[PDB]
Parts: structure tokens; sequence; C-alpha cells
């Protein structure tokens, strides 16, 4: 079924999707994981890295990314989208648009994706709050920053602790702290 | 005895351990806290002839806090602090000996439970660490997308050399990743430790020859003497077995640290069975928590660790179990009381231990499992009454099909806690073994 | 699950262990007993493909009791039974792993406490035993009429080479038989393990040269690795120290059995410091009893054993301790529930372990101390606030005078538990140090 | 290349090293600083194919500062930062290999000098440390109030087995504390290493027999092969010599640390003679500083280490030496640019190394010496033309008399930098050897 | 001090070393030369009591020259000598310790640079030599007509076991002869030290299975202690790797001589990385020259040696490198000042070390490379920005193709310094990878 479709893999031609579309279709030839990299040139660790955000891109065709979140997102967020594998269809594009409007060092959303995973588990959302990474982070300090007692380990969440400009509730609840 | 809460500005190294504390009545609370602080080191200001000359004030284990338990009668959390120099490099035994060796049961309080421990960056770095990382273990095993598979060989006993090893070959050729001995198949005179190792070894080798996947069995080396332990380990390396299993708490930390340093020396993966744990960690008012053993056993290194599962447990207990699952894969962890992590602990690139759950779980629990442990874990089977009425190798094949379909359907993005039963139903449409697995149990516990 | 009370005539070998048992309500009692019996071996009749073919009925751990506790709500001891072949020769670790490794906390009962253990004659004989007998230890030490003397060097820390060495010399010379270093005085970077051994060794050496009595110090060899342990032990034999001390429960039974076999191999006496023995044995509904550790630690041999004392304790507790205290020196022991010995146990000439008591005891309890432990024991001092203003060596001299007068006045036949105070008081008539000891405390507790 | 000064908030572990930096003209300054930062790790962001898939941003050695030198043309101090994971536990060799292995001479700048290095508390605790502390060395030597004494045996060569050992006998009999040979003395075919060790050993033993003070002379073990080195060093251990001397920089840290680990594994002192430390630290624009080297030596684990003296040197240079002199006795040191401490450094109870000064110093320099090094040091003699025209034994005796009488001046309270000449004048009134020492030189350099 | 120029008739053994010498003003020139001669051995005629009985005149290090530098202010090379007996057999450490250990920075002269060294025939035939010759290395590798190929892996970190193992496959398979990791790669927390070896080893073995050429990787064994070093190096031989790499100057000559004697003992080739060289050899007035390290490192044997390259430096400096480049291959070398050879040196059939150049040179310098090092060398790649935009294995093939064609061109007789660009242009006419190599750079630096 495949003639000369590995030469583009061999020559390293294509941005990033011409790698992943190719490897996923090619994986149903008969060769195992230790055969496609035993020639073309693809480490197993990375062979799986782009062997999922393939399917995360299949997952994020819920909303259309409005031509400002797909320009340089054609072959980027490799480990960024690789690590998110426990998100809710309703947040996979919502966490990615945060990662492309925040511009931090490539692996930083592994920690928000755990507290977000915990946020979409409690039988019922908290009232005057919504399900989002911006709110989860803001509500993450409630069971952390608030739990804290000292100004040394309680004033470090004045920027990363909140920054949920997507929920007034958290902003209205983060007012009695200027004490 | 004035160490009650002098606010201390608790510091970088500091060994900040905590305690679930319950006095006997007729005892004021912070005096008993400073009693803990004095009993931890240099008891109760023991009067010497030099106390008028020199002040012993460099090594005081020093309490600084008191806070009553939310929703409890006569109990509070005391935060202890021990500066640096009370501990040896290399030892977890010295850690436990210094902290809790005599402090419990000092006939003033009713009960006491060592709940948590903070390990500093300047003590974490001087230990051995695990023999291999999660990364390095996946590197040696080429298992890159899914959790690892395992079952326990049944029955326990009366199932001798050819019996046991060729049952291992059948149950492993069915498609699993690992098989283990249980805790008590040491060198017992119906089944000598020699030939079990030989036959299990040959079974692994022929199974690697057929299936083309790297395979392994958890060999038990729980030994009476340390020389017996090193001898059985050296035979395990002589025939090239990738992993050995060794219980930690009954064998002891000196044997375990020695065996871990050996596994670093020869490059063999290391499994730990948490036998005899329920003696110490069950009651909610007296003992130590399994979390403290989990951090200490990440230090005295191991590559695997039984941790148990969450099936129908209480919500806060499930959150606590997730808490100390998170204490051994992440290397920078914040502090949640409701998950039971009282301290913000760094690990300074120690490549933490894989957890592995083993309870009475069949395949319908599998869509919960990949929902809970994510990807970085090993999953067990074969505990209770789950004898496959077709066979053990068909059971292993059905297990492999089940986990492959579950990992791929989690990759599908279908919220697999909700639809995992239907996932397995469409998965068994061509595999008759998985159809039998559908037939033998059910999943209508809850949504 | 039909292993309730089938009598079956409990037999010679049989490993007849017992349990203090407390269910959660909604549980019938003997079904939970057979649940203990099934969880001890081959859990809950796990269904296999050979069941219909072969009956697994040679290694079942059937119980034979259900007796409610006299004076307790929901509490009745259950006598189990495990035949022979579930246990390895040489190991106490396999004993604990087989009996209580997973049985506790199986989420059906409220609580469970391993209370007692019967060891058969055909398993007792295959272990190492202690390195030396009470007989043999007296033979090596020439201490033939009195209990042995000991104090703890105070303070705990900040008391380095010379400071720790010179202090030991005075305390030892004063007239004691032994001294023991701080439990957590392992190789900590303010006090390296090298020079403490060198100075204590020289200290003891010089002491003997002067006093003409065989002397010794309890050297601590609690080590991280087993190779560190063997290295420190080999240095302890290189300079000729008669005894080493080593805590058992945090270091672990594999290290302890190895070290005991080493002490047999080189002929050195062996002390064991019960460290963290309350984190398991304190609560009266959950854990194991210290008695079971005492029998297991007589097996994985040791020549001494901290056992604590009876000063103002409860009557049944005092008797309980005595019960287990006489369940080691004797080699043929009957069964008393009120002393806590549930089984009639033989030892087949194992020369059992000396006990040694260490609590907050001054000389006033000297008459009572001997009155309790008779002659075959070691007695400690220096725990709490008993700093002798005159001096540590005057304190040791007063101690020696006190014990000599107490042993001789017990030989006088006058009630030592009635005329104790008078004896000591009258004795101090020429020794001013003992007169200061009379001055510093009192014994008007009772008759 | 954007790492210029992004302010970084420099952190706890961070390995904050500094540099004396001088570009070639036509080079902008912070680009060359980020060139240092890139050359320290992952050079100039080496183009790769995984750079468009993964950002390599966890291990960047990251510069953050620029500050021009006060009173210098075309030079500034750059503060580098390397986070944690670029360094192995146990190695100083990996430290030097990572920091300065290729960074110097990269053909863009004129010159570069590694000036300082701040070790973290989570990396300096994982090293061995010295074999013995200043405390522990005084404990083994019973020298409690005064600095230690030493002379070099003269001449260097042609002074064979009976000559050398018996020559040290007189010197050691005189009253000195130590007597070490010069670097060039290893196993050279006019003087085989065997018999020098034997005769020096016998001289030490007979001198201890006569004088009653613990004695010991440095025994160079600088060896070609590690096996040979250990072999010759082993002899000393068997002959019970308390200390061995071994040069560090020509023999190598690899062979040094290994020997240092064996030094604390047998309990023997350690003498590190800084040989070849002028052709790597002399020029003020290119090299590494002795201070940095000194820190590394402390990490290795040496007891003594030649640190030279201040006799008529420049004020800032004298202070500089003093600044680094304390950088190895104190364990918590602040930061002075004029002294040397560029960044505050903790040591976490590493018991730092004794310094020892060896220059062309006679006894009139002795009232400066105890003025400078206080009490915690060793003092040398015998460098230049100071052949005592009476004799070596008398000369040594005179030296001891001087220091002994001097140390009294320090305790007296006479400001001994001012009156030390008159102190020696009243000291020589009964000792004729010290009177000859008064005769042979003078002290009127300055007040 | 009379050793100025007494013409000496400089002899056969004589250790005739030289010096680049620069006084401070106010110093007469030959007195400072005799000061060097006295400081080298038995300093400044140190007085003694046997100076009027025996004349110390057998071991003096008198000089025999004082010629001013052609084209320099205050700079004249001195020719000091040292007869035989100041040096141990087997040691380079003793050589450096005797010659330059304290001579530099003796506060009389401004600066001093150890420029050259003559090794006698009765002292250069008593050292181990290299483990294998150039001949013997070609014998073990079957590489008979061309220089060997090698490209350092990139990135420098974050590129772990399987990722750093599979990446070596392409680089090696593509067609190279060797690959080598950088100094900073030793045992780190982000990448074990044994794991990497295993993966790397396997890559080599499978690549030998496919290509049919003997292949190898330069494994780094820079270790903290000696035991660890030997231990890690021992594993390499067990796995069967043909060569190990080990930096010399930071690890130290004792470790290096021991490792070289080990490589003779097991027959493994030996690579040396010249890390930390630029600290010592860069400035033209102070230090030692890399040439002296090159001769000393030919003695303390090694089979390879990084030596750099003459890409486009000054002609005067270019020749200098060549001068020291022929101080290993040849075994009978004349003396050129404009080349480095200050005195003719024999080697008595020591089979000298292969050089290897590693700079920012791509395939454009390949034609020139063959022009300089002839045939007996190894050539490196991958330093700066030369990431092949096709791939590393296409780059490897291109590299081999280039050198291969280049070698042929040189063999043809076309004066390849002139036409080498056109040679590569006709070479890339069928290889597209070499055409990309033509595309990415250029050669129009000069004719």
């Amino acid at each position: 079924e495949r003639q000369e479709l590995l030469g583009q893999l061999r020559r390293k031609e294509g941005r990033w999707l011409a790698w992943a579309r190719a490897c996923q279709t090619l994986l149903k030839n008969g060769l195992n994981p230790q055969t496609l990299f035993e020639a073309t040139g693809f480490e197993p660790i990375q062979q799986n890295q782009i062997t999922v955000a393939m399917q995360v891109y299949d997952s994020i065709l819920r909303q259309d990314p409005p031509a400002h979140v797909r320009e340089t997102y054609q072959e980027w967020g490799s480990d960024l989208l690789y690590e998110l594998r426990e998100l809710d269809q309703e947040q996979r594009s919502l966490c990615a648009q945060l990662a492309l409007e925040r511009k931090l060092d490539a692996d930083q959303i592994r920690e928000v994706a755990k507290a977000t995973k915990d946020f979409c588990r409690l039988p019922k959302q908290p009232e005057n709050f919504d399900r989002h990474p911006g709110d989860a982070v803001a509500h993450q300090c409630w069971r952390l920053a608030q739990e804290r007692t000292d100004l040394t380990e309680r004033s470090r969440l004045i920027a990363r602790g909140l920054q949920f400009a997507q929920s007034a509730g958290a902003r209205a609840l983060i007012e009695a702290l200027l004490l | 005895l004035t160490y009650y809460t002098p606010d201390y500005t608790p510091k970088d190294t500091d060994l900040l351990a905590a305690f679930r504390f319950s006095p006997q009545p007729g005892v004021p609370a912070p005096e008993a806290g400073a009693a803990i602080a004095a009993e931890s080191s240099t008891g109760t200001w023991t009067t010497v002839w030099t106390d008028l000359l020199t002040d012993m004030d460099r090594y005081d284990g020093k309490c600084y806090h008191i806070e009553p338990v939310q929703g409890e009668e006569n109990s509070y959390f005391a935060f202890i602090a021990d500066p640096l120099d009370l501990f040896e490099e290399g030892s977890v035994t010295n850690i436990l000996t210094s902290i809790v060796g005599n402090v419990f049961g000092f006939k003033a309080i009713r009960s006491l439970r060592l709940e948590d421990i903070r390990f500093p960056v300047a003590l974490v770095k001087t230990f051995q660490g695990p023999p291999h990382g999660i990364q390095v273990e996946r590197d040696l095993l080429n298992k890159y997308g899914r959790p690892m598979l395992g079952c326990t060989i049944k029955p326990k006993l009366g199932l001798s050399a050819k019996n046991y090893g060729r049952a291992v070959y059948e149950c492993l050729r069915g498609g699993l990743d690992f098989t283990k001995d249980d805790e008590n198949i040491n060198s017992q005179p119906f089944q000598r430790w020699r030939d079990r190792f030989l036959f299990v070894a040959d079974a692994i080798h022929k199974s690697q020859a057929e299936t083309g996947e790297i395979k392994g069995h958890y060999l038990n080396v729980t030994a009476p003497t340390c020389e017996e332990m090193m001898k059985r380990a050296e035979f395990a390396k002589e025939l090239g077995m990738p992993i050995i299993m060794h219980d930690f708490l009954t064998a002891g930390f000196t044997a375990n640290t020695t065996l871990a340093k050996w596994c670093r020396d020869n490059g063999v993966l290391l499994h730990i069975h948490r036998a005899m744990h329920a003696v110490i960690d069950r009651q909610r008012n007296h003992g130590i928590h399994f979390r403290v053993l989990a951090k200490c056993l990440r230090l005295s290194g191991g590559d695997h660790l039984h941790s148990g599962t969450v099936v129908g447990k209480l919500e806060g207990d499930k959150a606590s179990t997730l808490g100390f699952v998170d204490l051994m894969r992440e290397d920078h962890i914040e502090a949640d009381r409701s998950r039971g992590v009282f301290f913000t602990q760094d690990w300074a690139s120690m490549p933490g231990v894989l957890p592995v759950a083993s309870g009475g779980i069949h395949v319908w629990h599998m869509p919960a499992l990949v929902e809970i442990f994510g990807d970085d874990s090993v999953l067990q089977f074969g505990g209770g009454t789950l004898g496959h009425p077709w066979g053990n190798a068909p059971g292993a094949t059905a297990n492999r099909v089940a986990l492959e379909a579950c990992v791929q359907a989690r990759n599908e993005g279908r919220d697999l806690y909700r639809e995992g039963g239907d996932i397995l139903r469409e998965a068994g449409k061509w595999s008759p073994e998985l159809a039998a697995a559908l037939d033998l149990w059910k999943e209508i516990k809850f949504e």
C-alpha cells in the first residue's frame, strides 16, 4: 500500500504534519516500532511524541482555531501537546490556546493539567466558578495558597497563583487577601 | 521545656516532619509538643555537670506549631523540626531511628501517628536513588505508550519446578509484560529456590524468542542472610533476568539499601512488594503512614512499588492515594492537606518510582485504571476469584487486547470514565476471550 | 470458606499462632476466622483449572478456636494453625512474611493484633540461636552472683572524640559493668564513627588495665549498607571489643540474622536495642505484641535485649511483662493467659537471651529491680534527670555499692521488697556517694 | 545569543561561579559574557533537527551580570550560573571539567581568570569531606593550645636511609611536632622508598618512647600508579604512621579523592603539599585562583594544605590570603571583594582543613605568625639559609621554646605584633639556643 | 650562586629542558638563570653542618645557555640541565614535580614559561609507552589508506539513553569510523553512567553487523575516584568496546598512567581529550607549552590525542603546531626553533600517538586537511553550526565520500591544496548529500 512514502521521512521534508500523517498510516503495514526507525531515522521516544498529537489534532476539531492559533501551531507544541493526554475534550483546545497566548518555557502546562484533571472530577463544579484552566489555577490556590499561613510561602502566588482573567468569581474571591 | 511555638522561621534544610497527635486528658497541649521535640533529641534537657559551663543549643529538635484537626475530638497536628546533623548519609535506617525510635508510647499521650516528612535537597542528593528511572526502565523495556501488564501465578503452593515455570511460560506467552511470585515462595522444602529460578529463566528466554517483545518475571530474593541474598541476586544476573522482586519492610532497610546499590552495580531493575505494611499503617490514630514509607523507599531506591488501587473507596482516601502516587513520579510537589501532602518537597532530579496496583480487579476495572494512573504505572491481575474458565493464556490475551483498546480509546478523547464499558464491548467483537471477559463480570457500579 | 472450628486435634509442629480479633459489625464471627485462615495461605480458595482435577488440601492453614474476650465488647481470640512447609529454615523474615504480610487491614474487620506464637521443636532447632548463652556470657565475663551494671553516657550529642571518650572512662572506671553509646550516635558528621570506636576501645582497654575486672562498652554498628555493618564489626573484632549493640527492628531481620551469624563466627557478644518497638506494639487492638518480637529475636539470635521495667505499672501489665520475661530464660514454658503466654512452648536447649531494663530508675528502685529480675539480667541507669552533682564516677561507685549490698541483703533472706530502703540507707553509712544517692530521692511509694 | 543580564533572581543551588574577564578589542562586552555562558554548556545553541520540535531550555548555563573592575583598563567581572544537573556526586574532576575545560582561550577574548566559585549546600554534602576535622586531628594528636611545629629535613638529596631517618630523629627529638620531606624524594634510585619509610617509622616510634608526646612526620606517597601509590601508602598504615603527605595538583584529583577515600577508610591524617601551584595561579589576568583550588581541596578531604605566608607582602594581597585562609576553617562565610569571598558560602558542618605556612621564615617571624594564623594552624621552618650553626635538634628546641613562650603572650594580652621581639628577648634569657636564634637574625622591618 | 654558563659539554642523558625567561628589572640575567638552576634542585645552596665535611656536588642542576629572544624586549631562553637521578621510573608526575613545582613565581622574575623538554634514551625506554601503536591500532581496525572519521554528537545534554543511543546509530552507520561524547557527559542525574554504555555498546554491535567494517565509539570514563574509574572502564572491556576516551589534565597523571597500564593489560585502544589545556598553555610568557604535555602524554601512554588544527591561523603559529605534531609520529626528530624542537630527541621505538584535529571545520577543509596531516590522523566534525539540514547519517556519508575522494585526489598527484574545491565539485556529481555539503559552505578563503 506504501511505495516511496518514507523518503520524505528520510530526507526530513515536511513541517510536522507530513511526518505524523505518514507514520500513523504507515504503522499498519506489518513492521513494528523497531523497524520504521531502524532505517529512515526516528527515535522511538519521539516516534510516539508525534504519534499522539496527531490524534490530539483529531480531537481539537471541535472549535475552529480562528487563524491566530494555527499559524505557527502547524508543527509546534511537540512536548506541549504530547504531555496533555488526560484533558477533557472541552479543554484540549482551551489549554492549547492558553499555551499560545502565554508563551512560557515549552514544558510548563504539565502541572496545570493535573489540577485541571482534579477539577473535572469533584461531583459538581463550585458555584460562582467555571470549568477552565484559568479558573482551575485560580481555584488551585484555594486548597494551597489559602492553606498556607506565612507571607514567605503565600506571596509567591500573586502572579502564577491567580492570572485567571477568565473568571470574575476568582478575582472577587482574591480581594480579601490584601490583609 | 520551652519549645512550644517559638515560630522559628522554618528553614531550607530543617527536616520538617509532622505528627497526628492525641494526648491523654490532664495534659496541656504544647507541653506535650515540646515533649515530642525533646524526646526526638537530647531527652527532656538531661542535667549534666557541664550545663552550667556550656549551653547545648546547636542540635535541639525544635517544635514550632500547633493546629487542631478539623472535625476531630482531642487531636492536633504538630510540626517538628530537626536541623541537619542528626542523620547519616546513605541511611534510611538512621532516619527512622532518629525520628521515631522511642518517641511513640511515652506514657503521657494516648496516641501518635507519624503522618508526613519533608526531605531537604541537601539530604536527598546524598542517597543512592533508584537503580533506574521510569525513563530508564522504559528504555530497557521498550514499552512507550501503555502501562505494563502483570498477573500472579495461581495457585500459591504445591505447584513445583516444571509446574510453576511452564505455567509462567503459558501466562506470559499469552501476552503479558510481567509475572511475579508472591511474598512467600522463598526457599521452602517442597520447592527449592534453585530450579524455580532455572525454569522461570528458561521460560522467559524462550518466550522472548517467540514473541519478540522484551519480557521478564519478578523473581523473589527474600533471603535469611545477606550472603544468601547476594548469592541469589548474582545468579539472577548470571542468567540475565531483567528484574528481581524483594519485599522491603520485613527484610529490612539495610538489606534493601544494599540490594539497591547492587542493582545499580549490575544494571538490573528492582521490584518491591509492600509486605507486612498493614501492621503499621492501618489505624488512623497510631503508627506511621504508608506515604512516609513511600518517600523513604523512593530514597532507598526501588524501581517498582506496590501501592494498591482505588475501586469503590472513600473520596478523601482516593484523593490521598492519588496524593502519594504523585509523591513518587513528580520531582517538585506542592502541599495539600486533603491529599495528605503536608509539605512542599523537591527531589532534585531523582527519577522516581513506578507505582503498581494489585487488588481484586478484573477487566471491567481497567477503564477506571487508565483513568486513574494515566500511563506511568504497571497493572496487576489474578488476586481473587478471577480464574478464567477458558485459560490463563487466553486471559492474558484478553487482558492485552483490553489494555490496548483502552489506551487507544483514551487517545480517542472519549471521556473513558463514562464510556469504558461500551469501549470494551466494541473491543470484544472479534476477540472471543475478551467476550468471555465481558461475560464473566460487569461494570454497573456507577456512571 | 468452611474452616471455622473443626477441632482436628492440634498437633506437634503445627505453628499454633493466635490473634486478638475485632470485626466490623455486620460480620459473622467464624467466617471472619476462616477468612484469616484463608488469607494466611492460598487466599479464599482461588479458583483454578486444576481444582476439578486435583484437590489443594495439603497446605491449608485451618484454625480451631472462637473464644470471646473476658471483659470486652466485640473481641475474641482465635487460634489458627499452619502445618510445617510454609516456612524457610534460617529465616525469621519468612516467618513474618507468611504469617502477617497482608492479613491485617483486609477491610472486613475493624482491627487485629498478632498476640502470640508457638514455635515447634522441629523449627526451633534449625535456626542459629543466640551467639552465646547466658551461661557462656557469664563465662566470658566472670560475673557470677549479681546482675550486670550499665549507664548511658550523657549528653546525647555535641560530645565528640575526647569529650565522649574521657566521659566513658570516668563512668566505666567508677565501677560499672557496661556503658552504651547514644542509639542515634551512628556516623554523623559532627562525630565520625572511626575515632569514637578508637577512643572507647582504648578507654575500655585502659579501664581493664586498672580495675582488673573484664569490662566492655556497647558499640553501635547500625549501618546503612550491610558491607558497612560487616566493616564496622570487623573493626570491632580487630581491637578486641567483647560486645556490640545493634538495633533490630529498623535495621531489619536480614541484617540482624547475618550479624548474629557473624557474632557466632568470631565469638563476640551481641546487644540489641529495641528501637521503635512502640510504633507497632502499643495499642491494645491493632499491631503485634512485643512478646512475638521477643521470641523471634531469641531465634534470630541476640545475647541481650532491652525489655523495659515495672515501676508503678498496672498489675496485669507488670505480670504480662514478667510472663514474656520468663518466656526466654526458661526453655520449657507453660501457658498462662493472664501472663499473656497462650502456648506451652519448648526451646530444645536454646540458651535464651538476657533481658535488660532501662527506664527512669534511680537507686531507690535497686532493691525492687533485683526483687523482680532475680539475678539473670542487666540493669541500666542514666535515663532522665539523674545527673549526680558529685560526679558520674561517684555515681557509678554508689551504684556498685548499692547493687552489692542489695544482692547480699537478698541473700540475707530479709524481704528486699519490704526492707529495701532501710538496707540502702543503712549501707550508705560509709559510702558518701551512696549517702548523696539517699539524699537525692526517696521510696515512700508503698510497703 | 541572548543571555546578557536577564537578572535571573539567582537561586539557592545555582553554582554561582565568577570570572575575571578581559576581551580583545572589537568585541562588545555582554555578547562575550553570553559566549562564556554558552561555552560552559551546550555551545552556541548547536543547530539540531529536534530544535523545531523541542526547546532545550532546562540546562542552560546562564550569565546574569556585568561589572567593570575598579581601577583597570578593559576588564570586568562576569557572574555565571549553572543550575544543578551538570555535575556528578563525588567528583571534583567533573566540576573542573564542566566549568573550565574549553572555555578559556576561545580566540575571541584576550584573557580570562576563574576567580571564584560558590558551592551549594545540596552538592557539598554529597562529597566525602576531609578524613578528619581540625577538632578530630587535635583529638588524635593532643595539641590543644598552640599551633603545630614543623621543619623540612635538609639537604634535599644524597642523604640516604640511615642518614635521613636518623637525621629526622634528632630534629623530632629536639621538640618539633612534625617533619615532612620535600616533593622530590619519591622512589628515586639513590634512595629507595622502602627503607626511608622503615627508618622514619622507627625514628617516630623511638621518639614517642622518649618524649611522651604523640609525634609524626609527613611521608610522601606520590606514586606513578594508583595500585603502587596505595601499595606504598598501605605500608605506612601497617607501620602505624599517623599521617601521610601527598601533592594534589600533579598527581590529580582522580588519584587524590581515591586516596582521600582510603585515608578516612583507615583513620590516618592527610598532608596535601600544593606542588606546582605557581604556574596556574600567578598571573593576574589568566588562570584560576588558589582560593578556588583551596575550596576544591576542602571538598576532596585533606587534613593539612600548604597556604604560604604573609611576611612583607602587599596589603590587599595579605588580606586576600587571609580571606581564603578563613574560607577553610569557618563553615559560614560572608562575601568580601577586597578579601576574596565573592559570594557567601555555607559548608553544612564540613570540618574544614588546617592551613600551614612555609616560607623563608625564622623565629623573629614567629611573633607575626601567631599574630596572623591565631591558633588553628601548623608552622614550618627550614626553607632558605637558616642552618642553625649549633644544630638542628637545639634549633628545633629553640623554635618550640619561642612559640610556647609566645602563645603565652597571646593569652597574656600584650599586643604581640608590637612587643614580640622583646618577648623573645626575655624568652632567650635561660635558653642559649634561643639566644643564638636572637643572634642570627633581627626583626626591625617595621613596628 | 655560580652556575651561569660553565659550558658543561651537555651530555647524553642530562634531561636538557629549556625555558622562556623574563626577569623583573633590577635583576642581572645569568644570576637569575642560576637561580632557576638552584630552585630546580637543592635550593640556593642551603647551609648545613656537613657543608664543611662533604661537598654536595653530584646532583646539581647547572645550566649552559643564555641567548636573547630574536625580536622581543627582555626575553631570553635558558638551557638548564638535570643529570639523571632526580626522577622515578614509571612517573610523569615525578617529572613535573621535580622540574616545575615551585620554580615558577619565585618573586624575582616577571614571568617564565616551560617551553621544551629533552627526554634521554636511558629514561624514555623505562616508561610503559602507549597501549598500542599507530601500526597496531590500524591492525586492530583495518583502516589502511585513509585517515579515520569522527563527529561529536549534538546536543550536549537532554539527550538521554535511547535518544542518545538511537542518535549514535545514524552518525555511526552513515559511514563514520568513530563517535565521541564531550567531557561534560560523565555520571549525571539526567543520564546515568552505566545505562548509556549499554545502549551505546549495542549500537556499535548492530552497526558492525550491518556495515561489515570494524566500528567504535569513544566512551568517556572520567571518574571521581580510581576504583570507580577502573570499575566503569572494566565494564567496557566486558561489553567488548574497542576504545575508551579519558581526559588527562583534569583527571591527573596518576589516574592516566594507571588507566594506560590497564589498557595494555586488556588490549583496548585509548583516547585522550585535552580538556582544561587552555588554562596553562595560552599566554606566550607564562605557563608550559602544550608540546611538553604532548611528549609527556606520549610517555604516559595514549593511542589518540586531540591536537586541534591549522584552519586559518598565523603562518608562524601554523608551523609551531606542525613542529609539535611531528614530536610523536616520528621516533627520531631534529631541532628547529621555528618549529619547536629545541633539542634533537630519540624515542627508541616508541610507537607514537595518532593526532586528531577538532575545530569548527566542515567538509570544505577536507581537501586542505589531507594536505596537512597526511594519512596518519583522525579527523573530527560537528563542532559549531554545521547541522546538516538533511540529516546526520546523510552528513556522515557525505563526510566519508569527501575524505575518500580527497584521499584519491592526493594519491592521484593533483596538488590538492590548489584544486581540492573542484575535486569535491566533481565528487558531489552523484552524491546528493555531498552536493548539499557543496551548497552549505564554500572555500574561497585563498588559493
